[PDB]
């Protein structure tokens, strides 16, 4: 049954996600946000622990990242059938802001919202020998890939 | 997975037992075609996997062949379906 465990543990896993937000007119406590790029790297250890680092870039009008958040994570993980059950233990955020578009409170909110998605359990679907898909109960998903 | 649609000869799939994504389709068709313009031949996706819908949020996961699966990416649209067409 640990087939899924052999896949997650055999490799380090990486992803990119771009979120494009034209419902920006429905939340000013996120500010002038138009786009979010997230790059992530994760290893699931056979310990039952994982570690994750994510670079979040926030965009307003500039094709320049107005703000970059580095989120580092550690926690427990477990499997039940197709479901990967995570349990974060520490979330570290370090921010950099080279812009007046985004306030401290907006970056803090966006950090809390990425913390809310990182905490969730997810169905694991094997897409190919290098690729897996993670799906949340809220039907949001992410595709992860592995180099070697 | 189960089929939703096909666009430029790329299969757009969705999970088994997934909700009705048909209310998104024009936006999916457009966001796949606008992606293919940057991703020809070996860069062209072998499939796209859609998820989401619930709570005004669509997710498209682009799957490239396993030789070059380092190009795999998730595009998430945070727009109501009427806005979503303008986002791509």
């Amino acid at each position: 049954d640990f087939k899924l465990e052999q896949v997650l543990t055999s490799r380090e896993w990486q992803s990119k996600m771009v979120s494009l937000i034209k419902t920006n007119s429905n939340r000013p406590a996120m500010g002038p946000l138009s786009r979010v790029d997230v790059t992530s790297n994760v290893k699931y250890l056979p310990n039952g622990t994982y570690l994750r680092v994510s670079i979040v870039k926030l965009f307003s009008d500039d094709n320049s990242a107005e703000s970059v958040i580095n989120i580092s994570e550690f926690g427990e993980w477990d499997i039940s059938d197709n479901y990967l059950l995570v349990t974060p233990v520490e979330f570290k955020d370090i921010s950099s802001n080279q812009s007046k578009d985004f306030t401290d409170e907006q970056l803090q909110l966006i950090t809390q919202l990425f913390k809310m998605d990182a905490q969730q359990s997810r169905r694991v679907d094997i897409v190919n020998e290098r690729t897996i898909l993670f799906t949340s109960l809220s039907h949001g998903s992410t595709v992860l890939f592995s180099n070697s | 997975f189960k089929p939703l649609t096909v666009v430029d000869g790329v299969a757009v799939n969705m999970p088994n037992n997934h909700p009705d994504l048909s209310n998104w389709l024009p936006s999916i068709e457009l966001c796949v075609k606008k992606y293919n313009e940057k991703h020809t031949g070996g860069l062209k996706p072998i499939e796209v996997i859609a998820t989401g819908g619930q709570n005004n949020q669509l997710t498209l996961n682009y799957i490239h062949s396993p030789e070059v699966s380092g190009e795999n990416i998730t595009l998430r649209i945070v727009a109501n379906p009427n806005d979503a067409i303008k986002v791509c």
